[PDB]
Order: C-alpha cells, then sequence, then structure tokens
C-alpha cells in the first residue's frame, strides 16, 4: 500500500480522506500542497481502493490537463505497479489507458508528419470510413489502412493486453501487433480498468465524447488541478464565427450543389432507400468511427431527437434551409456589426420571423447536414469543417439559450479596423456542463492545490459533503519564503492602477527588483507576466532605456513567443541552459499557456516573482452576464470572485516549482493588492506558518537579505526532515 | 381558512367605505369577485364599466 | 418590371432572387399552412406536406394555380385567418411582456444597487457624525471609552439592516389598489359529494 | 353610477320574456337556421343580379 519510507506525514492525512469520500459516497474537495506527488498522494490510495473492492465495484477514470504530465502520471506508477507486485507475491491483471485521441494518431509516413491534428485526422477518416466505406473493394484507392483491417480481424479474436501503455507504445506496435491507438483503445475501453486522458476531452459538448458506457452504478473519476473549469466549460461551448469562414462557406454552398447536380440517382437512390428507413425506424448509419468524427451531441442533456426529418423533406430543400439560414445569418451579422448586443433568446425569436420553420429544423439540422453528406460520402472534412461549425451553432441556439449567452464582438481585437467581426455563443452554466458529469458519475473528487476559498465550489453551484483544509507540518526547516514586497522607497504600485501602459515610472524599478533577484538567486527562475502585449509592454522600455546591461551579464533570458513554435524553443534551452554553467532566468506569462505541464524541479526552476494582479483585464463584457448571473446566484460577487479568478490562476502558476518537500521555492509577491486578497487566495496551510509572519511591506532592498538568509541556511546539510517510521499516533 | 372574505378596500372617514369580495384559494392567493361601495350609509354595487355603458347606450338610442 | 418592383434588403447576399421570392411567398402562404397541418401535426408528415409544396414553388415550376385553386376550398379560410389572428395576437402579447420583464427587472435591480449605494454612504456619513457628537459631551460612566465603544460596535451590525426601507415601489395598498396587474388563478380540487350513499346493509338471512 | 333602465324599456323586456316563453328550444333553433339560410339566399340572388355592368 506504498508508504515505502518517510512520506512526510501526509498519506495518513489523506488516508481518511479516501475513507470518508469513498466508503461514504462523498463528492469531496481536497486542498493539496504543490510540494506533494499529485498521485503518490492520491493514486497510492486510489489503486489501493482498486484492490479493496467494497460491495463489488471500483471504476477508474482519471483526467488531467496536459498530455506530458498525463504520461508522467503513468511514469512512476509502473514502479508502483511493480512495488507491491513483489510484495503481494504474484501479479494481477491491470490496464491504464492513456487515450489522447486527437494527438498521436497515424504511423503511416504520408499521413503522419502534417502538423495539425484535426485536418489530418479528417484525411485519415476520409480514407478509412469515407473512401473505403464508399469504395469498399478496390486496389489503389483502397490504399493500405492495414491497422484498421487488423482491428476488424482482431474484433473476432479476444486478446488480453498487458499493463498501462503510452502514446509511443502503440506507435512502435503499429508495425508489430498494435492495430493503432483509436481501435485498440475501443477494444480496451470494453474492459478498461483505468483511463487517463485530458480534462478537455471529456468536456467536449461540441462532439459529445462519451468515454464509457453511461454506467453510473459506481462511476469513479478523479480530478487534479481542476482550477479553471469555467475557462474550460464556457470555452468548451464557446462558438467563434469568422466572416471569412462564412464566405468560404458561401463558396462551398453552390460547390456542394454541383455535387448534387452531377449525382442524379446513384447516391440519390442510396438516400431514397434509407431516408425511407429514416421515416420508418430511426437508427444512425454513421455509428462506426464516424459517431466521434461528427457532432455526437451538441446539446447533451436532452431526451432524444425523436421527430427527426424536421420541416425539411428533400436535400436541396434542406440545403435551401441553410440558404434560409446563412444568408439570413449574415443578415443577422452584417447589419449587427455596429452595436455589441447581448440577447441570447431574443435572437432565435427574431430569427423565427426570418426562418420559416424553426426550433425543430434548428435542432434537427447537424445530422441532416451530415447525413445528406453521408449519402454523398465525398467532401473532404477540412473543406466541410467550417460548415459543421454552422449547423452546430443554431443547434445550440435551438436548445440551450435562455440560461446561456449570445455575445457579438465585431470591434477592435487584433483587427484595428472592423476587418474581422465575430460573435460568440457562450454558455454560462459550467454547472450544466458538470451536472451531466455528476449525474453520470457516482461522487467524484476535485483536488486543486490552488483552491483556497471553498466558497467557489458554489460557483460550480453544487453540493459537497466533504470540503476541508489540508494542513501539513514542515520539519523541512521551512517549506518556502513567501515574500510580499510592497516597496516603500520606489513606492509599490504593482497593480495596474496607472495601467501597464499609462506610466513607465512604475516600470522603473521592476528591473531593479528583478536584477537583484537575478543577482542573488541562482539556478533558474520562471516568472509570470500577465499577457503577451503586457510582456511586449514589459520589455518595451527594457531595450531602449538601459535595463538589460547587467541582466544579460548575470543570467540569460528566455523570451516566450505569442507563437507556440518559438515558445517551445527557449524551453529546449531553459532545461539545458540551467543545467550548464548558467542561471538563465526564463521570462513568461501567467495567463498564457506556458504555465502548465512542467512541474519545475530543484534541478531547474526554483523561484517565482509575482508581477501585478493576475486578473483578466482583457475581454469586454464576457464579465457582465457572467457577473449578473452569479449576482442572480449570490448577489455580492463582483468584489468576490474577481479577486479569486486572479488568485486561482496565481498559485496555479506560482505554486508550481516546489515538488517532493525539500525542492525549494522562492515565491515572492510583488503586488499592490495583498491586504485581504492574496491572503484569501493563498492556501490555509500556506498563509499560516509562512505568509507574512512579520514581513509585509518588504522593500526589495531590504528583502534582498531575506532570500540570502533563506537559501544560505536552507542549503546546509539536511540530516533529517520529518522522518516517519512506525505508527505513533501523533494525532496531527 | 381561505374562502369568501368581505374585506374593506378603501375608506374615507365620514362616509366613503368601499368593500371588496374575495375568494381565496390559499394564503397569499386572492381572487376579486365584486365591489360594493357605501356612500352616505347607502350601499350600492359597483357597476361594471360595460354593463353600465350597454344600458346607457340603449336608453339614449 | 411590372410596377417598378424593387425591394431593399441590407445584407451581403440579397442577390439571391430565388431566395427573396421564396421568403415572401413561403412566409405568407405557408404560415397559414403551418396553422393548417403543423398546428395539429400527426407526426412529421404534416410539416413534410408543407415542405413538399414549399419546394414546389421555389423552382418557378408554374404549377401553382393547380394548388391555388385547391388552396382554401377544402377547409375554412376564417379558421385559417383566426389562427393567424390567434398566433399574431399571441406572439405580440408574448414579445411585449418578454420585453417588459427584461426592462423592469434589471432597472429594478440597478436601482436596488443604486439605493444600496445611497444606503451605505449616508449611513457611514451620519453614524460617524452621531459618533462625533456622542464622543464629546457624553456621560461615559466607567471611563471616557464606554458608550463610544458602545456606538463603535452598534454601527457595524446596522450595515446589513434597512435593505427593505430603500425600495417601497411608491404604494400598492393605500395610494391605489390597481397595482395588482400581474393576476393569476387556474385552481382545481375536484372533491365533492363523497360518501352520501347510506346502503351498508349486511345479512345472512331472509 | 346607475344601470337599471326606465319602466318603458323594462315593460318592453317583460314582453320579450313572454315572447321567449312562446316558440322555444327545437322550434327556436329551426327558426334561426331558416332565417339565416333564407337571408343568405336572398342576398346572393341580389348580388348575382347586380353582377352585370
Ligand atoms: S486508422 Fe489508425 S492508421 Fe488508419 S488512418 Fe487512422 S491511424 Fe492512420
Amino acid at each position: 500500500y506504498f508508504p515505502y519510507d518517510y512520506i512526510y506525514p501526509e498519506q495518513f492525512s489523506y488516508m481518511r480522506e479516501l475513507k470518508r469520500t469513498l466508503d461514504a459516497k462523498g463528492h469531496g474537495v481536497l486542498e493539496m500542497p504543490s510540494g506533494t506527488g499529485k498521485t503518490v498522494s492520491l493514486l497510492a490510495l486510489i489503486m489501493a481502493y482498486q484492490r479493496a473492492y467494497p460491495l463489488e465495484v471500483t471504476k477508474l477514470i482519471y483526467c488531467s490537463r496536459t498530455v506530458p504530465e498525463i504520461e508522467k502520471v503513468i511514469e512512476e506508477l509502473r514502479k508502483l505497479l511493480n512495488f507491491y507486485e513483489k510484495q503481494e507475491g504474484e501479479k494481477l491483471p491491470f490496464l491504464g489507458l492513456a487515450l489522447s485521441s486527437r494527438k498521436n494518431l497515424c504511423i503511416h509516413p504520408e499521413v503522419t508528419p502534417l502538423r495539425f491534428g484535426k485536418d489530418v485526422d479528417g484525411k485519415c477518416h476520409s480514407l478509412t470510413a469515407s473512401y473505403v466505406r464508399a469504395q469498399y473493394q478496390h486496389d489503389t484507392s483502397l490504399p493500405h489502412c492495414r491497422f484498421y483491417e487488423e482491428f476488424d480481424a482482431h474484433g473476432r479474436e479476444v486478446p488480453l493486453p498487458a499493463g498501462i501503455y503510452n502514446l509511443d507504445d502503440l506507435k512502435a506496435l503499429g508495425r508489430r501487433q498494435g492495430w493503432c491507438p483509436y481501435f485498440l483503445a475501443r477494444y480496451s475501453i470494453l474492459h478498461a480498468n483505468v483511463v487517463v486522458y485530458s480534462y478537455h476531452y471529456l468536456l467536449d459538448p461540441k462532439i459529445a465524447d462519451l468515454v464509457s458506457k453511461e454506467l453510473a452504478r459506481k462511476a469513479v473519476v478523479v480530478f487534479d488541478e481542476a482550477h479553471n473549469i469555467d475557462n474550460v466549460c464556457i470555452d468548451s461551448m464557446s462558438v467563434n464565427l469568422t466572416r471569412r469562414t462564412l464566405d468560404r462557406c458561401q463558396g462551398n454552398l453552390e460547390t456542394l450543389q454541383k455535387t448534387v447536380l452531377r449525382i442524379k440517382e446513384t447516391d440519390e437512390q442510396r438516400l431514397r432507400d434509407e431516408y425511407r428507413r429514416l421515416v420508418e425506424g430511426l437508427r444512425e448509419a454513421s455509428a462506426a468511427r464516424e459517431t466521434d468524427a461528427h457532432l455526437a451531441n451538441p446539446v447533451l442533456p436532452d431526451e432524444v431527437l425523436q421527430e427527426a426529418v424536421p420541416g425539411s423533406i428533400r436535400t436541396a430543400e434542406h440545403f435551401l434551409g441553410f440558404l434560409r439560414r446563412l444568408l439570413e445569418y449574415v443578415k443577422w451579422r452584417l447589419r449587427v456589426q455596429h452595436v455589441v448586443q447581448e440577447s441570447p433568446p431574443a435572437f432565435l425569436s427574431g430569427l423565427a420571423q426570418r426562418v420559416c420553420i424553426q426550433r425543430k429544423p434548428l435542432r434537427f439540422c447537424a445530422e441532416r447536414l451530415r447525413s445528406l453528406l453521408h449519402t454523398l460520402e465525398i467532401t473532404d472534412l477540412a473543406d466541410f469543417s467550417p460548415l459543421t461549425l454552422l449547423a452546430n451553432f443554431a443547434t445550440l441556439v435551438s436548445t440551450y439559450a435562455k440560461g446561456f449567452t449570445i455575445i457579438i464582438e465585431p470591434f477592435d481585437d487584433r483587427t484595428p479596423t472592423i476587418a474581422n467581426p465575430i460573435l460568440h455563443f457562450s454558455c454560462m452554466d459550467a454547472s450544466l456542463a458538470i451536472k451531466p458529469v455528476f449525474e453520470r458519475f457516482q461522487s467524484v473528487i476535485i483536488t486543486s492545490g490552488t483552491l483556497s476559498p471553498l466558497d467557489i465550489y458554489p460557483k460550480i453551484l453544487d453540493f459537497h459533503p466533504v470540503t476541508m483544509a489540508t494542513f501539513t507540518m514542515t520539519l523541512a526547516r521551512v517549506c518556502l519564503c513567501p515574500m510580499i514586497i510592497g516597496r516603500g522607497n520606489d513606492q509599490v504600485a504593482i497593480s495596474s492602477k496607472f495601467e501597464t501602459r499609462e506610466d513607465i515610472a512604475v516600470i522603473r524599478n521592476y528591473g531593479n527588483l528583478l536584477l537583484e533577484m537575478s543577482a542573488v538567486v541562482p539556478d533558474g527562475i520562471v516568472a509570470f507576466f500577465t499577457s503577451y502585449q503586457y510582456m511586449e509592454s514589459t520589455v518595451a522600455s527594457w531595450y531602449e532605456q538601459g535595463i538589460l546591461e547587467n541582466i544579460q551579464r548575470n543570467k540569460l533570458l528566455f523570451i516566450e513567443t505569442q507563437d507556440g513554435a518559438e515558445t517551445s524553443v527557449a524551453l529546449e534551452k531553459y532545461q539545458e541552459a540551467c543545467e550548464n554553467g548558467r542561471g538563465a532566468i526564463l521570462l513568461s506569462v501567467a495567463r498564457g499557456k506556458v504555465s502548465e505541464g512542467i512541474d519545475f524541479v530543484h534541478h531547474y526552476g526554483r523561484a517565482v516573482i509575482m508581477f501585478g494582479v493576475p486578473y483578466v483585464y482583457t475581454q469586454s463584457r464576457i464579465l457582465k452576464a457572467r457577473l449578473e448571473y452569479l449576482r442572480d446566484q449570490f448577489q455580492i460577487r463582483e468584489n468576490d470572485f474577481l479577486t479569486f479568478d486572479a488568485m486561482r490562476h496565481a498559485a496555479q502558476c506560482v505554486g508550481r516549482a516546489i515538488r517532493g518537500k525539500t525542492d525549494y521555492g522562492l515565491m515572492v509577491f510583488a503586488d499592490k493588492r495583498f491586504a485581504r486578497g492574496d491572503k484569501r487566495g493563498k492556501l490555509p496551510r500556506w498563509i499560516q506558518e509562512h505568509l507574512t509572519d512579520a514581513n509585509l511591506n518588504l522593500t526589495v532592498d531590504e528583502g534582498v537579505q531575506v532570500a540570502k538568509y533563506f537559501l544560505r541556511q536552507m542549503a546546509q546539510p539536511f540530516h533529517r526532515e520529518d522522518q516517519l517510521g512506525l505508527s505513533l499516533l501523533s494525532l496531527e | 381558512m381561505v374562502g369568501i372574505e368581505y374585506i374593506l378596500l378603501h375608506a374615507q372617514e365620514p362616509i366613503l367605505f368601499i368593500i371588496r369580495k374575495q375568494q381565496r384559494q390559499s394564503p397569499a392567493q386572492v381572487i376579486p369577485l365584486a365591489d360594493y361601495y357605501i356612500i352616505a350609509g347607502v350601499i350600492y354595487q359597483a357597476p361594471d364599466l360595460g354593463s353600465v355603458i350597454n344600458s346607457r347606450v340603449l336608453t339614449a338610442v | 418590371l411590372r410596377k417598378s418592383n424593387f425591394r431593399v434588403q441590407l445584407f451581403e447576399d440579397p442577390t439571391v432572387d430565388k431566395e427573396v421570392e421564396i421568403r415572401k411567398k413561403v412566409l405568407k402562404i405557408y404560415n397559414k399552412r403551418e396553422e393548417d397541418f403543423p398546428s395539429l401535426r400527426e407526426y412529421n408528415d404534416f410539416l413534410e406536406e408543407v415542405e413538399e409544396i414549399v419546394f414546389n414553388l421555389t423552382n418557378n415550376v408554374d404549377l401553382d394555380n393547380t394548388k391555388k385553386k385547391m388552396e382554401i376550398y377544402q377547409k375554412e379560410n376564417k379558421d385559417v385567418i383566426q389562427k393567424n389572428k390567434l398566433k399574431l395576437t399571441r406572439e405580440q402579447e408574448e414579445l411585449e411582456e418578454a420585453l417588459e420583464v427584461e426592462r423592469q427587472e434589471n432597472e429594478q435591480r440597478r436601482l436596488f444597487i443604486q439605493k444600496e449605494e445611497q444606503l451605505q454612504q449616508i449611513l457611514k456619513r451620519k453614524n460617524k457624525q452621531a459618533f462625533l457628537d456622542e464622543l464629546e459631551s457624553s456621560d461615559l460612566p466607567v471611563a471616557l471609552l464606554l458608550a463610544q465603544h458602545k456606538d463603535r460596535s452598534t454601527q457595524l451590525e446596522m450595515q446589513l439592516e434597512k435593505p427593505k426601507p430603500v425600495k417601497p415601489v411608491t404604494f400598492s395598498t393605500g395610494i391605489k389598489m390597481g397595482q395588482h396587474i400581474s393576476l393569476a388563478p387556474i385552481h382545481k380540487l375536484e372533491e365533492a359529494l363523497y360518501e352520501y350513499q347510506p346502503l351498508q346493509i349486511e345479512t345472512y338471512g331472509p | 353610477l346607475r344601470t337599471k333602465p326606465d319602466p318603458e324599456v323594462e315593460e318592453q323586456e317583460k314582453q320579450l320574456t313572454t315572447d321567449a316563453a312562446r316558440i322555444g328550444a327545437d322550434a327556436a333553433q329551426k327558426q334561426i337556421q331558416s332565417l339565416n339560410k333564407m337571408c343568405s339566399n336572398l342576398l346572393e340572388k341580389i348580388s348575382k343580379e347586380e353582377r352585370e355592368s
């Protein structure tokens, strides 16, 4: 049951956390210090619950947010697999399925090395179940999808795989025995005992990626770092719509008509046999691997699509419905570009004036979009991809709009002119994204190492039996140095009151507080800016005015790019440029997606400097409806979460460098807003012993010697740090 | 006990005292039936805006 | 052009003549068809009948008098028109009330915000001025601290209170009893004349 | 605020009630239907005769 050595008295602090949340079917919220193996804590009891079957049943789904750390989950549990294996004697059967679908896909050297995921998987599925489903037999057009054919033969066969694999395993096994990740995974979902994949993949309302069978008997799912659920769920149902998309769609309108015109009865009587079968008994014909290729369920919590074949009986008639839609939709676009308008169910009502038959052909469209292409089975998917966007949209507008939100954003965001207007359909109820989750599941446990206010689980608007505060001791001398700055000499203004471009007199001493941090602190630092143009504003005075003149002389600097390609470059450098004779401080952005998937080690990356209040500051009026609805839920929330949204991202970013429990961390706080907000947002285990013991308005020049005093002592021989042997009560 | 409850609606101290007839389905649920107004200690029933007009047009024509 | 037939529409592609003609004719005639078959739809075949003739006109087939002379001759045109009269009176009553409750509530909400602003401000402005006149020329029995602590502790629990006082919506009981407006009923019970029958006669005899 | 009319119209109403007491039910329905059909037929004949120009 892997105590395996001194475990820094925590597994016992989490032992009863399982036994309360699982034996009593507790939903459950865990605080966890960033300095704790996210699974060595959790899975060691979870895999212990896998062996300890209660009445009978113990499922496992797990998810996280980044596919390298997904494999890092897998990585040491293989020894945990091996650990008790020798100890309990023999070895029982196991499976953990890393199912990163859209990522690793085809071994074939022609399909494979085209860069993006979705379009190339469209080439794959167009080849498999659109070319070799339409043109079944053949020699050259059939090509060579041997791995899918191997799966079809293996469907009759019953193998038994080994343990949990990776995305590089099925790749090398593609030339050996594996029949490719997509289907070997379908056969392994049949008897899966543990699934790990992305937090995103489950939470796709666009294509409803139903992972298991809907079996809520004991559906046992585990959650780590589940911080920005809104930024998942609302963005999971967020619908962007380009004018350039529509005109391309306008161009393949009559393009598809030419396919209709050239086909007289060949694909048309193919429809006629089965469109009659659509009327007689309803059954999907694209339910092979095309169910996950097409919009599985845009609006999942519905009863059924009972009266399919909506007010539309023919195909060009159905095509005219989109002519009735799109051409009206640009009429619902182009005039509307003068005023931002937030009217979600009023739009569909005014649409009902314009659309002749509504609310059934709005909801029964995206399949009849697809199915009238399914009798074709011709059009390449990336060509058809901006169209599937559209029949997704009014389908979403058809069903869930009165609780949800329509926003129209034509004006200046990377367009200085009006050259690309856009609108968006957001949802608002991440609850209603996670209510079907909860109804499909048993009672499933969030763990977030950043979540200090427990009051934000009712921002998820849900119920909780178990929600406490995890308190761990530190006989490791001192876990960390949290250091709120508040300079008095250079007069702290670190919140953007006079904003990131309103004055540079604020900015005259962020270099000073950094270079001295650079001068003292060795061994690589990853700091967090607010945004890319903020970052662009950050270094804007830094070149022309004299700033780097000692900064490059002390360590070096790793610019992270708006483009993720060049952003991954310095990364290749930073893991190297620290581990050689160079400190090489990396420079980065909190809210940007450079802040996940890393888990910095004492090897490289052991200090973080705050820069400003880490709040949104960018997207207009996505607030107000989201604001007023929680004001329709709890009514004093303007002040409230608009603190915590910064805070939930802060230690999400900031509290990352410390792992194990001796790994160090210098998480200083250059901030103007600290009085309650930083204190509310910091962990109750972390405000208590460490944050502002007697160090609040710590001018950097004074705070210089703090880290000096910190490290020099803390780099002395560590004879023993909270050594546990046998069980001696202690009772916390 | 919710039901037929004649209740005073508006009152002028010397003479005017209007009474309303309500039929309650439940507490906080009121259905107005009719209005009887007392002028100078003389009780009349409030005429409907429309029965009065019908009779009036009939006599004139 | 018959009588200078021109029709302005503000969009990127109004050039689709087939589509503009389709929209006008289909909306007028086929909304009466929606109040003929989809009104009492058997299943999907009733809106499928409408769609058959919708397509049968958009192609400039000129088989329309064949259907115009059987258009309303089998059923009642007044029964058609009255449902058009029903739905239009329904929807205009429906849309205006939807427009009003979104006009009333948020304006009532922001005024409730506005008065709570006015609540917290002058409270703070006055209770510290009362505290000022209370801090001086006062008895303060035990020490100069007493009721000036007493007042320094009573005024924080007040912040919560008086929310109801800020908004009173004029008057709806004395001023005028015509503020009811939002009326409702639809009550049922169906329970009467129970156990009137008196025949419980039992026997094992003549 | 009065509604009750004068004795003249009230007397006319009592005469109307005696008239209601005569022909009634089946007879009344037959009379109404006959009057409507005959009036419609007369109006139709008049309109057709006018249609000449
Ligand atoms: S099925 Fe397996 S092999 Fe065939 S395309 Fe998709 S990956 Fe490439």
